[PDB]
This record gives C-alpha cells, structure tokens and sequence, in this order.
C-alpha cells in the first residue's frame, strides 16, 4: 500500500504540469506514510544514485553474459 | 588448584547420568522459560488468521494442521514442564474438544507473570495463592458475561450458525459450507432423547473433486467391493452375521472319518446339500443382502449368487457394530435365518466408484438414522485430515451445545471482560495477593494480544480500545478481523460466539497446570535410557 | 602456550588434537607432551615427551626459558585503536 | 580457578568477569563493558552489569510486542539525558581541603570490600597516596 | 479485476498472468517463439473468440474448436480446482518442523 | 590393605574411613529429605528414564527414585522400606533421625571418644525415650472428630489444602464403613481405583464397588435400578477336553450335530443361571447383574443378553470377596447347587463409560462392608501423588483405631523426650552421658527442621518453644504459621504412637550398627 | 559493494540490493525466451536515461540552501547507525571537520581531503563527549617521563 500510495503521487507528478513539488514526495519510516522528504530535509549527494545506478547496471549485466560454467577441479 | 570436586553430599551419591536441579533460578526459572518457548511455539496457529504448521515426526507422517492439541501431539517434547502443559492441553481436548491453544496460551502468560512476580520480591506460595483466588473470582464472574443461548437444536440454520464461530478458526476462508455440512449432520443424529453421541458421526476421505464437493449421506460408506455378482438392491432387507459365511466347524478338532466307498462318495455332496439348504433357507426369509464379518467360502458364495443375493464383507467389528445400529439388525452368531426382528432394512444398497475408489454405500432416504457419514472431497489427503479435524471440533462443539446451552462472546470480549472484571477485584483487595490476582487478570490480555498479531494489526491500541469500550459498559465488543487497522465491533451480532463450558474448562485446566508447574522445586532426573517405549504404550 | 601467546602477539601459538591426526598408538600411549615449530615450513625445534626436562607442574616462565635455551623465541598499551583512499593534505597549490 | 594455576579471591565485578572464558558475543560485549567501567573510574562495576541487565530485560519486555527496536532506543537515550540531569540536579559538593570528608567518601567507597575490617587504616594510606603523587608541571595537573 | 479497490485486483491480476502459463509452455516445448503467440492470443481474445489457442502445425494461433481439439469441462474445472487448493494450503503454512528420526538403521 | 594384598580389585575403606563414608552417605540423604518434613515443605519433581513424570512429597517415594548407589543410602532405605510397609508414615523422620543421629555421634567420635561409649549411651537413652513416649501418650476414645484430626495431619503434609481437605472426608469415611467392632481392619476391601476426567477435588467415596470392565455385549442394559448380584467363579467360556478329546465324523449332517451338541456343558450352566433368574424376579422392575472371574464366550453373552442380564468376565480375584462383603451374596465356584439366598442386592447399577475404557459402578448397597475410593484427576502424576496420599492417610486412621492412644504433633513429643533425657543423663553412670545427649540432640531435629520449612531460624524458635515447654510444662509444638510456641492437643495435630515408637527403635537400631561399622568391603570378584 | 565504498563512501548496501533485483528480473525476462542481448541493450538504455532524468528533474542545488543542507545530508547518512539518534551533535561535528579541512587547488576546485580527519577511538564516556579537536590527535606519548607533558607555545 506504501509504495502504491507512493508510486500513485509520483505519477501525478510527472503527469499534471503544475505538481512539480510532488517529485519529493518519499518515505516517513517513523509513520509510516508519504512525505515530502525535500521538505523533511531527507538528502542524499546525487553521485550516489549515479554510482549506484551504473555499478549496478554494469554488474547486472556481467553476470547477464554467464550461460555455461567449466569447473576445473583442483 | 585446577579443579573444582564435587561437593560431599548428594552431589557426590548422584549416579552418571542424572541431573538434580534445586532452588529458584535453576529449576522454577528454567520451567518457565521452557513453559513460555512452547507457548510460543504454538502461539502463531491462534485464532482464525492462525497460520498452518508442516510438523514431521519420527515415522515421515507429514501433518499441516493449526490444531494446537495435534501439533503438541505430533512434537516430540522433552522437557518435563512443557510436558505437563501438553497433558493440560490434551485433558481440555478429551473433555471438550476445543480450546487447547487457549489452554496452551493462558499457561504461559500465567508462568511468565509468576516469574515477573517471584523477581520482584514475591514468593511462590503467595503467587499460587493469588492465582487460586482469581481464578476462583473468574469462575464466579463467567456466567455473568453470558450473551445468548442455543435455545434450538433440532434446527439446521441455528445450529450451522453455533457451530460456524467453532469451525471458523479453522479453515477461515470456507467455514459456511462446513458448518452446514457439519449441521445436518448433527441434526439427523441426536434424537429426542437427549443424549448425543459423537462417535455416531462418520467421515469418509475420498480423493478428487475438492472440498467444496463434500456431502453428508443418511448411512455409512465403506471403501470395499461386493464380492458376489449383485451389485445393487433398491428394498435391502440385510441380515448381518458375525460369523463367517461358511458350514461352521467343531472347535475342538475335525476329522472326516472314512470307512466305506458309499461315505466318500456322498460326503462333498452332502456338504454341498447342506450349504445349499442353509442358504436357501436364508434367502427364504427376503434378506436380499447379507453382510459377514469373517471369510467367505466358494460354495456359499456360488449358492448366494444362485439366489440373487448381495455380499458385503467387513473385517472390522467396529464396522459391523455400526452397521447393524445403522441399520437395525442383530448380529447373529450362527448362521440361522434372520427372524423378523432380528432383520435390519435398509432403503437402498449398492455398489458406486467415486474419484477411483470402489465404496458400497448403505444409504436412508429418510432425514433420520442411528448413524450419519460425512463423506470428504478433496485434493490432497493432508487437506482431508486438516478438514476431518475441522469436523471433529464442530461436532464436539455440538456435543457441548447439548450438554450445556450458554454461551459467551468471543474474540477476546470476554477474555478482556474478565480481566477488567478481575482486576477491579484485585485492587479492592488487601494483602500482598493482590499482585497475583492483578497479574492473573493481565493474563487475559494474551488471548486478544495473539488475535491482533494473527490479524496483522498492532495489539497495543487493539488492547486500549478494548478496555475504553468495555469501560464504557459494552462486554460483548470485541476484536474485527475484518479490518486492516485496528478496529473493534459488537460480537453478539456478529454471531462470534463460545461455548461457555469450553472458556470454564479451559481456565480451570491452564490454572491448574500453572500452579501445578510453579509447585515444583527440586528436579531429579534420571539418565535418559534408550529403551524401545515402555511395554505399557505398545 | 596462552600466557605466551598474550605477551608474545608475533607468535601464532595453536593446538591439535593427537586423536584428529590419526597418529600412530605409541603417540597416543608414550609421546603426549608434542611442541612442534614451523618456522617457514620447516621444523627449527621436535620438542616431544618434555615432561622429563619440564617436570609436571612447570608454568609459564620455565617453558620459556627453556624454549629460550635453544633460541627458539624472537625478541605499549594504546587506549583502543589507531587505525582508520591516500590523499593525505595539501595547500592552496 | 586461573588456568594457569592461581587462585583468586575477590567480589570485584571486573576481576570476576575477567576471569571467565565465554562463546556468545553477548557475553563478550558485556564483559567489555565491566573492563571499561573499571578502566575508566574504577568502581562501579558490579553495578553497570546489573543496570545493563535490567535495562535489557525491560526492553525485551517491549520486544515481545511489535515495538521496534529503533524506537526504543530513542526512549533509552531520552531517558539516559534526563538521568544525567536528575543526578546533576540531586548532587552536592565537597570542600576537597576537608580530610575527614575525604576519608569518609573513601570509607564508604570501601564498606563493600575484605579491607572494610581496617577501615581506618586503608581510607588513610589511599588517601595520602593519592594526596602526594598528585602533581603539577607547566601548568597541568595530573595524578598518575 | 480491473473493477476492485487494488488490493484483491494486483493477485487477481497475477492469477489471470498465471494461467498464462499453458500457451506459454506449448509454444516453449514445441520450438516457437512463445513471447509473439501470446501476445496475438491476448490480442485476439480481446477482441473476439473464445477458442483460439496455439497451432503447433502451423507455427500460429488458430481456432482450435474447429480445429477439434477439444476436451471436457471437467478436466479444466478439476485442474483449476486442484492447482489452486494446493497453492493455498502452501501458502498458510508458516512454520516447518521436522523432528529427529527413529529407527535410522 | 590384606584384602587388597589377596584380592587386587577390591577397594577397601578402614577405620575411620568407614565412619566418614557412612556419615556422609547419611547427612546427603538428611540434607535432601529435610526439605519434605512439615505441610510446608516443597514438591519434589521425579523424571524416569522413559520420561515418565512423579511428583510427590514421600521419603520412601522420593529415596525409591533418587539416583543413588551407596551402600548406607541402602541401608536407610531398607529401614525406610520397611517403616513404610508396617506403619505407613513417618519415612522423612525416619531418615532425618538416624542422619541427626551419625552427626551428633561423629561429634564426639572426632574427639577420640570410642563410638561403643555412644552406643550405649543410645540404647539408655533410647529405653528413657520409650518410657517417656509410654507416659506421654493420650488415650483416647477414636471418635470420628479425632480420625478426622489424624487424618488431616497426614494428608495437609501430602497434599495441598482443600485437596487434603476431601481426603480426610473420604479416608475417614471409608474406614469407619470397613471396620466391624473388636476386629483388625482389612485394608484390601478398600479398593482404590482411579480415573482421569475430573478435577482433583472431585474424588470421593462410594458405598459399594468400581470395577474397570463392564458388559461385553452391546444389546446388555446400561443401567439396572434394582439389581441381583451374582458372584460367581465359574467358566462360561468353551473349554476343551483335558484328555486330547478329538471329533470323528462322516458326514455333514454328523458335523453339524457335533457342533451343535459340543456346547451343551456351557449351556447348560448358562440355563441354571437362567433358570435362577426367572425364579428370582418376575417383573421388569429387579434386574439381574452376573459378575465372572473367569471368561464368558460370545454365544453365552447373548444367551444371557436375550434374557436380560447384565454380565461382566475376567473380574479381579479379591473382587469376589469385594463384592461378597458389600452387595452381600456367595460367590460360587460352581452351579451345582445355586438357591436365591445366595444372590447379593444392589440399589443401583451403572455403567459408565470414558474414552477407550468402561467402568461399572455398584452402589446402594444396604450395608457396604467394603468401599471403594474413586480418585479423580486430570493427570497421571496426579493420581499418583493422590493415590499415595490416600494411602498414607488410610494407614494413619488404621493405627490411630487399632491403638487407642494418640501422641501430639508438631514436634511437641520430641521436645518433651529431649527435655526428660537431658534430665536423665545424670542418672546414666559414665560416659555414656554424651550418648545421651547426642540422642537428646538428635531427637531435637524435627522441631528444628519444621521451623527451617516454615521459614524461621532453627536456634530462636527452639529455644523459644524449650523455654514455654520447661516454664509451663504443657506439650507444646511449632506453630507453622508464626513460629511460638502451641499446644498440639488444643488443635489437632496428631501423631500415631505406633509411628513413634517405631522411629525410635528402627533408628536406635540402625545408627547403633552403622556406627559399629569399621570396614567395608567389595571383594566377592 | 567494495568499489561502491572506494569510489563513493555511501550506499554500499542499496549498490548489492538493487544489481541483485536487476539480476534477477533479468533472469525472469530470459526464461521469458528473451534473448540476454535484448535485456542487456535494455538495461543499458535505461540506465542512461535514468541518470539523464536524475540530472535534469530530481537534483536540487544546494547553492540556495546553506548549511542546513550539510546537516541534513549527514543527519540522513548517520541513520541506520549507531550514532542515528545523536546526529543533531555529531552531524554538526561532521560538518565542523569537513569545513576544517577545506583546501584549494589550482583551477579554484575546492578539494575536501577526507582521511585526513584522525579517527581516534577509546572507550569511556558517552557518545556525547566525543571531542572535536580544533587540531591534531596523536596515538602517542612523550619518550620519557622527564620531558614535560604540555609545551605552551
Ligand atoms: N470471526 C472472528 N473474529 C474474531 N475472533 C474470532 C472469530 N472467530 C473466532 N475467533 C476467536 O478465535 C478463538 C479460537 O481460537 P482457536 O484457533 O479455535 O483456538 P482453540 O482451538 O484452542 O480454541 C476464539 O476465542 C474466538 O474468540
Ligand atoms: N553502608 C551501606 N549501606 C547501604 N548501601 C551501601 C553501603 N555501603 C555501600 N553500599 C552500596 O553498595 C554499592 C557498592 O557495591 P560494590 O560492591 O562496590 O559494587 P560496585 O563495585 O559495582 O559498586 C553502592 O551502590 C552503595 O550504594
Ligand atoms: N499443622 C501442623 N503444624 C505443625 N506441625 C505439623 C502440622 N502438621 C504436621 N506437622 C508435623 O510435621 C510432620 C510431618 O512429617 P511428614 O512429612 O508426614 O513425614 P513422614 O511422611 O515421614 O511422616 C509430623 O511429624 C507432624 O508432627
Ligand atoms: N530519515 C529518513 N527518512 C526516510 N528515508 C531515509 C532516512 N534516512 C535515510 N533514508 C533512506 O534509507 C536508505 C538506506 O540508507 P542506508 O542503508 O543507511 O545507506 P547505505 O546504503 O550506505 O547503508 C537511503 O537510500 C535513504 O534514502
Ligand atoms: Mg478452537
Ligand atoms: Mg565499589
Ligand atoms: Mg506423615
Ligand atoms: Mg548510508
């Protein structure tokens, strides 16, 4: 219901042209409802998403490659 | 200066193997702490959102059940304490039949609380005390929180509605259909005398078609063929025989004794005449269906297919005994042609195959009978068991409807009822008990507490809303399940109801078993011995 | 061997069971007392049945001597720890 | 019993817990938390252990419900700051150039220890030497 | 499903994707590329005819009523029934014990 | 060691090795049994190896099921074993004095002093003792107030309150219906049984017979309202021939009337009692109840059954003479010559059924001179703890009739004997005198260990109860309650002078041969 | 997760979490009949126009902010941690540090050297003593006990 209740105001965001404050809208673990994390002064440094996003992608697709596996033994 | 030797004494005399265990901390302490892990265990199947346990025993018979009485059962318990809240539990479910997870819960809380209260400064005669004394006030209040009674029990609708709130707990999603199968069932049993037998009620597994395609029929259904060529009699007249379909034998000892040709020669057909005649004369009586209980000989079967005659062959006696107060007949022991009251009747017997099993059903058009089978459908035996079991709690809630008629409102109304009730009483009362009987009080709240976290919600403000409606005059309003926040709601229109007996005995059996626990205080136990069980279990 | 290990941190003092390698019956019978060294995979010391040369209630500082007599052992107390990339500093540059 | 042979007499919680060799990480946490307590004040060591204990049963207490634990924490840190304060609120001072208040405050330091039988004695040799190794050079002061 | 408050309509939704599995199993055994024969399936069933499942012959989706391959309601009404019992009582279970065994020889 | 020397695995324990042995197998066993002494002491909790569960308070009990191998703790327990089997209480006394006994000796062994000096001044103290305990004694007429005081003394210390409450009711009860005037008491017409379905207060008695089986037949009566009882010995059942008997015949019609005509003994004993049952009663009303020791096969089950007739086989042995004694008939081990008077009357017969198991019930008897005891109970230990309870409790009423006086409880006695042997050791020439006051000392233990139980401290509550003894001369015991000083008599605390005396015979005896002891051995590999 | 820590510091857990779920969604598509290559040019696209809508929509310049921005971002990365609770103190202690250690370069970058801070750790008092020293902490001590132990100038 949490991320449903947050995936339906990001999508009223990016839809209606005049919501662009919804964009911040994220999670209050404490209550367990939406907030506006902007406003809550929930931050994080954008390189982290970036890195994240990358790395992961990268490795993902990595891994994606493996369709056979030749063990040696030792 | 390396080792410490064993004090002289008895720790000394002790023998290899055994433990002794003495004072608070290593043996009161330790029993509860093993009394609260099995509480624990078992806490998770409570309620009617309670989840199903895959329990494994020795033998790899799988059981998926949230039976508390079954799970106990089928859990191989070591420790001594945990042992006697295991026989307090199966003595509430041989009494009533229901409530052994209450059993096993109000236990627990009880030893936990006594814990608390033995830290704190109390001692343990003073917390027995307390105890006897609330649980006496709780008996006392209990048939003040009476709601409604079953005040019917010859109707189908009241009855599948009682027995709804039982066989709700188990198998939530479809408890309508089982309680009026379970209700009809009832029903056509319990006759106008008063006294109702549960062992009359009979259920039959049959693999396949899913539960929903259960029935109940007016007769018994045995899993078996007809060992004759008949295979179907629409005005049974059976004629039941415990001894074999054959020429009985001396008992001391046979022997054909042969002197001349002409004997041997007109021995066989002699026997032959003579198993004929006796079949003859059987089916002379109009018994078109004969059933035996031993085996059956070549002859007596070629001369009962001569005569038109049904065989159905049952090797347990049980069988036959519910068979012939099924139908009506005697047992005979010999066998001579049935006189006409010795002769059962039955309105239609025949040979049918339902899923791939071949049954012979006995059946009664009227909606009466001495006995009445439950026949079960479904798609895996675990599923049969778990809905047989389903089955057994609402008869036996049936049965205590008949013994007693009251009743009391259920998902907790009546456990926090109590609790506000006993702890009103508790602080009214000087002395050092007053400890106790508060914290027997609070050791209502684990009932509702248990629903709350089944149901998925916070116990906390399920328990606060609880107490300020109660406060407020309302002791039939109790916890919604049918909510996603925490919420509450008049049971008594709701239908959610318990039996009264069940709560009564399920407090003085947890009680007992609590103070029975908390009495011990030394353990000597001897050096576990690996024998094959004692002779005395078999 | 722990009061050793506790003022000597270099070394890496371990012990083994006569039962978990398998030894011949005269080892489990007659050769319990079992120092072995490894000092770069080779033996510098076969020290076995130095019950007769240690006695039966030898403690700490008689072991050590004696493994000394041989040279056999090598030649602060912060508040917890020090230790916590390598850029270190610079200035305006 | 020390492994090593010796034998040790003592009510010290420190010198108790530093003698036992135990598995779970627990244990290990808080018989570090004994060794701090002594290190860092030198009394008070039986009495964290037992405060500790009690702190974490009345918390599994709330575990047992569907509490998180996160919350509690913050209950547990609100409380130890107003703890703080309520013992800075209730204290009283001390006149350090008064040697019988001194050797009163060392008395009932050790009423709890073997040495309580020569009280006197005891108060009088910790108090001097603590009085004479007491230093100051180059505008620091130290004890040592 | 797509007339409910949300909760019901995501596993409703996920039972209808579910029974999906049937085309996509014989198109998977039988070579085919099962991705493009669904979706003409869905396509089509959505726009009219209710008997159009996989041609394995002709590598396409085709009429299969006539085509006549037909077989009882019963069979269906079983599997459903049975598939969804079993997947229900799997789910309630929680907890799995498995005590020590006896006998082990 | 000789032995040793002529026998190498032979351990050997010498001199005074023997005595500390001997004290310290003693004192373990007094340190564990301390705890049960008094209505206040603490349940001991039994575990066998299968796992079974025995939760009780005996000494014997407990000294059975404690994992013991020495060879004093055997000693004790033979002595134990057979207090228990003659009296039937006083088995935590009776190990609490002889360890009191090895300790005050050692005393004053440790100090040089030889231990024949000790054991001659026990047998002085201990025939000092018994004139005491003769003098000390009430006599008094065994009204039924007094039983139930004894009986009360007993099973408070067993069991819990209300519990022992109903036992008293029930014990007393049935003794007084079981004994006939100037005659011993039969204690095996009590039959105890028990089942488990109820509540442990629910137990009581009732005036006639339980038994475990009932009809075999599912067409016999569930309940007959007045019935005829009929104790018989006799086989119902086909039995065969001793002499290897055998049947020759040549045809089917030959088989069948040997089959037919192989049944007749039995049927013909089957129509005796039948015969005698339509003699009897005419009417539907009486009913006709047949209680078998031996068998009865399924043709004469329904023979009977047609007749309507309650029948019940493979009864117990003394069942017979139960049920002589109650319903009050003649039990027959033969049908030769059966007459009405030799048929017992019940008031009332029900049959009773739970779970797997059925039970018979036999009430309404005129004049029951054997009852039964029905313990009731929702778990197995529960029955055994009450099932001992009863036991003790029976054996304390039997002596209490059998001899007319009572002593008082509460440790009053031993006091007063305490008090008059100190005031004899004077009298006693040498130095026997620390034998005497050893005995004295070790008497002195149940005051003692009944105010530990209770909570108090030893020394303060026996010097207070010494002093108001000495100051008022009255028997005055230990207060459980509050620790002064009480007056057993004035409320009921009893103790059966049989059991005293037999405590202090058994333990003279038996501390005076350990102490004697100065070898033990093992050599008989 | 080990180069996520050496390159960036922070999100080490959400790196593992999130290429965990790519993984195995990637795996669903390929027993899809989905060819690896399709799912991997995919991911590649979304990827990028991940960080393209990251950069141009959600970023938010901390120019306009102040130091208020700081705090809160070491408030958020102190969470999950055992000094979560106490970041109003220790996020302000952070910050202090940071802000202490600034220095420039060429090109007029400001270079924040971190690892540059001495962690020094030693059991004791509460969190709330932690010292912020306006200088350098040394794990050491004088050589000998004759020298004094506090020079002035
Ligand atoms: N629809 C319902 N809403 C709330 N509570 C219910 C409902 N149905 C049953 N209960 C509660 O569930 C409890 C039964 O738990 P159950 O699993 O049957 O344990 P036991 O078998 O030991 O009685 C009853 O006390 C009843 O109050
Ligand atoms: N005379 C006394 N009366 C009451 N309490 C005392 C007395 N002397 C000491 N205490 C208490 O005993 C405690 C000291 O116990 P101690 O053995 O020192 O354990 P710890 O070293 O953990 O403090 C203190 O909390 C103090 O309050
Ligand atoms: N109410 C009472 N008050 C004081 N003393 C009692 C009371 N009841 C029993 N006693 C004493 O406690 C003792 C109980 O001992 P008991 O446990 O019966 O040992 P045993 O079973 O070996 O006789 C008796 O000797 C009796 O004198
Ligand atoms: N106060 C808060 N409210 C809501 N979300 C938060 C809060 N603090 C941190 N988060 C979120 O929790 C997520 C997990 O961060 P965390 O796991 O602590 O970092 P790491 O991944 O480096 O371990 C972050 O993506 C962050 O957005
Ligand atoms: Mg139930
Ligand atoms: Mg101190
Ligand atoms: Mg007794
Ligand atoms: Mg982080």
């Amino acid at each position: 219901d949490l991320v449903a209740k947050l995936r339906a105001f990001h999508n009223e965001a990016q839809v209606n042209p005049e919501r662009k404050n919804l964009k911040w809208i994220g999670l209050d673990l404490s209550n367990g409802k939406p907030r506006d994390n902007k406003q809550a002064g929930v931050f994080e440094p954008t390189i982290v998403k970036v890195k994240s996003l990358k790395f992961a992608t990268e490795a993902a697709i990595t891994i994606l490659r493996i369709d056979d596996l030749i063990k040696l033994h030792p | 200066a390396l080792h410490v030797p064993k004090a002289p004494g008895f720790a000394q005399m002790l023998k290899e193997g055994a433990k002794h265990f003495s004072g608070l901390e290593e043996a009161v302490y330790r029993n509860i702490q093993a009394c609260k892990e099995l509480a624990q265990t078992t806490r998770t199947a409570y309620g009617p959102n309670g989840m199903n346990k895959m329990v494994i025993n020795h033998l790899e018979k799988l059981f998926v059940t949230n039976d508390a009485a079954t799970i106990l059962r089928e859990l191989e318990v070591q420790h001594p304490a945990a042992k006697m809240i295991v026989m307090a539990s199966h003595m509430q479910e041989q009494e009533v039949g229901d409530g052994t997870n209450f059993v096993l819960v109000f236990a627990g809380a009880l030893l936990e609380l006594a814990e608390e209260l033995l830290r704190i400064g109390l001692s343990v005669s003073e917390v027995i005390e307390g105890y006897e004394i609330a649980c006496r006030k709780a008996h006392e209040i209990l048939p003040n929180l009476v709601c409604c009674s079953a005040k019917n029990l010859r109707d189908i609708d009241e009855v599948s509605s009682l027995l709804r709130t039982s066989i709700m707990s188990k198998q939530y999603g479809n408890e309508v259909f089982l309680a009026k199968l379970i209700a009809q069932a009832c029903v056509s049993i319990f006759p106008d005398s008063g006294h109702f037998n549960v062992d009359n009620i009979r259920v039959c597994k049959i693999l396949g078609s899913g539960i929903s395609s259960s029935s109940v029929l007016h007769g018994m259904v045995f899993k078996k063929e007809t060992e004759g060529d008949v295979t179907s009699v629409k005005d049974a007249k059976i004629a039941v025989y415990s001894c074999p379909f054959d020429g009985m034998i001396t008992e001391t000892k046979g022997t054909v004794l042969i002197k001349t040709a002409e004997e041997l020669m007109n021995f066989s057909k002699g026997e032959e005449n003579l198993m004929d005649a006796q079949v003859k004369a059987i089916a002379d009586t109009g018994a078109n269906v004969v059933v035996t209980g031993g085996k059956v000989a070549d002859m007596a079967l070629h001369y009962a297919n001569k005569y038109n005659i049904m065989l159905v062959r049952l090797n347990s006696k049980w069988d036959l005994r519910r068979l012939c107060k099924t139908v009506g007949a005697t047992a005979l022991p010999r066998l001579t042609p049935p006189v006409l009251e010795e002769m059962g009747h039955c309105d239609s017997v025949y040979l049918s195959e339902v899923g791939d099993t071949q049954v012979v059903v006995f059946k009664h058009e009227k909606e009466d009978g001495a006995i009445s089978t439950i026949v079960l459908r479904g798609s895996t035996d675990n599923l049969m068991d778990d809905i047989e079991r389903a089955v057994d709690d609402g008869v036996n809630t049936f049965k205590v409807l008949t013994r007693d008629k009251r009743l009391v409102p259920g998902g907790g109304a009546t456990e926090i009822e109590l609790a506000k009730q006993i702890t009103s009483y508790g602080e009214t009362c000087p002395g050092l008990e007053q400890y106790a009987i508060k914290k027997f009080a609070e050791a209502f709240e684990a009932i509702p507490r248990a629903l709350a976290e089944n149901s998925g919600v916070k116990a906390n403000e399920v328990i606060s809303k609880l107490y300020a409606v109660h406060q407020e005059g309302n002791k039939n309003v109790g916890l919604d399940i049918e909510a996603e926040v925490p919420a509450v709601k008049d049971m008594l229109e709701a239908g959610i109801l318990d039996t009264y007996l069940g709560k009564y005995w399920a407090i003085k059996l947890a009680t007992n078993a609590a103070v029975t626990v908390l009495r011990v205080d030394q353990i000597i136990m001897a050096k576990p011995a690996g024998g094959p069980k004692p002779p005395s279990g078999k | 061997m722990i009061c050793l290990a506790a003022e000597y941190p270099a070394v890496k003092f371990c012990k083994v069971k006569s039962s978990v390698i398998g030894a011949s019956s005269q080892f489990t019978r007659n050769a319990l007392p079992a120092l072995l060294i490894y000092k770069g995979g080779e033996l510098i010391g076969n020290f076995v049945r130095v019950t007769d040369q240690l006695g039966d209630d030898f403690f700490a500082v008689d072991l050590e001597a004696f493994l000394q007599e041989f040279g056999l052992l090598p030649e602060v107390l912060t508040s917890v720890r020090n230790s916590a990339s390598e850029d270190s500093d610079l200035e305006i540059d | 019993l020390d492994p090593m042979g010796g034998i040790v007499m003592t009510n010290d919680g420190n010198a108790i817990l530093r003698e036992i060799q135990v598995q779970h990480p627990a244990a290990k946490s808080m018989i570090e938390i004994s060794r701090t307590q002594d290190e860092e004040v030198g009394d008070g060591t039986t009495s964290v252990i037992i405060l500790a204990g009690e702190m974490l049963s009345v918390a599994e207490h709330f575990l047992e419900q569907q509490m998180h634990p996160t919350v509690v924490i913050s209950a547990y840190r609100k409380a130890l700051d107003d703890m703080i304060s309520t013992l800075k609120k209730i204290s009283i001072p001390v006149d350090i150039s008064d040697s019988d208040m001194m050797l009163n405050i060392i008395n009932s330091s050790i009423t709890t220890k073997a040495i309580s039988r020569w009280s006197s004695l005891a108060c009088n040799i910790a108090l001097d030497a603590v009085k004479m190794v007491q230093f100051e050079e180059n505008g620091r002061k130290e004890i040592d | 499903s797509r007339t409910i408050p949300g909760k019901q309509q995501l596993l409703i939704g996920a039972y209808a994707k579910a029974l999906e599995i049937i085309p996509r199993q014989l198109c998977d055994n039988a070579g085919f590329d099962a991705t493009n024969i669904l979706n003409k399936l869905r396509a089509r069933h959505a726009q009219g005819g209710t008997w159009y499942g996989v041609d394995i012959n002709n590598e396409d989706i085709a009429d299969n009523f006539e085509a006549f391959v037909w077989e009882p309601a019963m069979v269906r009404i079983n599997a459903l029934t049975a598939a969804s019992e079993a997947a229900c009582l799997i789910v309630s279970v929680d907890e799995t014990i498995k005590n020590p065994r006896s006998t082990v020889d | 060691a000789a032995v040793k020397t002529l026998n190498p695995k032979a351990e050997v324990a010498r001199a005074q090795a023997a005595l500390a042995v001997n004290i310290s197998a003693a004192r373990g066993l007094q340190d564990v049994l301390r705890t049960n002494l008094g209505p206040k002491g603490t349940m001991k909790m039994l575990v066998s190896g299968a796992g079974d569960i025995k939760l009780t308070k005996d000494g014997n009990v407990l000294l059975h099921e404690m994992q013991i191998q020495h060879p004093t703790a055997s000693l004790i327990a033979k002595v134990a074993t057979a207090q228990d089997d003659i009296t039937g209480d006083g088995t935590t006394s009776n190990v609490l004095i002889i360890g009191e006994l090895l300790k005050q000796a050692d005393l004053y062994i440790s100090e040089g002093l030889h231990p024949r000096i000790i054991t001659e001044g026990f047998e002085a103290a201990k025939e000092k003792a018994l004139q005491f305990l003769e003098e000390v004694k009430v006599s008094r007429e065994m009204d039924r107030e007094t039983l139930i005081d004894v009986a009360r003394t007993s099973l408070r210390t067993k069991v819990h309150a209300e519990l022992a409450d109903v036992l008293t009711e029930a014990v007393v009860d049935s003794i007084l219906a079981i004994k006939k005037q100037d005659e011993p008491i039969d204690l095996f017409m009590i039959e105890i049984m028990e089942m488990k379905h109820k509540s442990e207060t629910d137990t009581s008695l009732i005036r006639g017979l339980v038994l475990d089986h009932g009809a075999r037949h599912p067409d016999m009566k569930k309940r007959v309202e007045d019935a005829y009882i009929l104790t018989c010995n006799v086989s119902l059942e086909y039995e065969k021939t001793e002499v290897n008997s055998g049947f020759f015949y040549k045809s089917a019609e030959e088989r069948e009337k040997l089959v037919k005509a192989e049944r007749k003994f039995i049927e013909d004993r089957v129509k005796k009692i039948i015969e005698l049952k339509r003699k009897v009663c005419g009417d539907s009303d009486k009913g006709f109840v047949v209680i078998n020791q031996k068998g009865i096969d399924p043709f004469s089950l329904d023979a009977l059954s047609k007749e309507g007739i309650v029948a019940l086989r493979r009864a117990k042995r003394r069942n017979m003479e139960r049920l002589t004694l109650a319903c009050g008939g003649v039990a027959l081990n033969s049908f030769d010559d059966l007459s009405p008077d030799c048929l017992g009357h019940a008031g009332l017969v029900y049959e009773y059924t739970l779970g797997e198991e059925k039970f018979t019930f036999i009430e309404k008897c005129n004049n029951p001179r054997s009852v039964t005891l029905l313990i009731k109970g929702p778990n197995k230990h529960t029955l055994t703890q009450i099932k001992d309870a009863v036991r003790d409790g029976l054996r304390a009423v039997k002596n209490a009739i059998d001899d007319g006086c009572v002593v008082p409880g509460a440790g009053a006695v031993e006091v007063a004997m305490a008090e008059a042997l100190i005031k004899h050791k004077p009298s006693v020439k040498g130095r026997a005198q620390l034998g005497v006051q050893a005995f004295a000392d070790a008497l002195l233990i149940i005051p003692k260990v009944l105010a530990q139980n209770s909570g108090f401290d030893l020394q303060e509550t026996l010097v207070k109860i010494q002093a108001e003894h000495s100051e008022s001369g009255q028997l005055v015991g230990v207060d459980l309650n509050t620790g002064e000083p009480m007056v057993a008599a004035e409320v009921g605390v009893w103790d059966n002078y049989c059991v005293k005396k037999q405590l202090l015979h058994s333990c003279t005896v038996i501390a005076t041969n350990i102490l004697l002891v100065d070898e033990i051995m093992r050599a008989g590999m | 997760a080990d180069l996520q820590d050496k390159e960036v510091g922070d999100g080490t857990t959400s790196v593992v979490i999130i290429a965990a779920e790519l993984l195995k969604n990637a795996d669903e598509l390929v027993k899809q009949k989905i060819h690896p290559t399709s799912v991997i040019s995919g991911y590649r696209l979304a990827c990028k126009e991940a960080v393209r809508y990251i950069n141009e929509n959600l970023i938010v310049n901390t120019d306009e902010l102040g130091r208020d921005c700081l705090i809160n971002a070491a408030k958020t990365s102190m969470s999950s941690k055992i000094i979560g609770i106490n970041g109003d103190f220790f996020a302000n202690m952070v910050v202090d540090a940071v802000l202490a250690i600034k220095y420039t370069d060429i090109r007029g970058q400001p270079r924040y050297p971190v690892n540059s801070v001495n962690i020094l750790k030693a059991h004791g008092r509460s969190q709330m003593e932690s010292m912020l020293i306006s200088g350098y902490a040394l794990n050491c001590v004088v050589g000998s006990q004759g020298m004094p132990k506090r020079i002035v100038n």
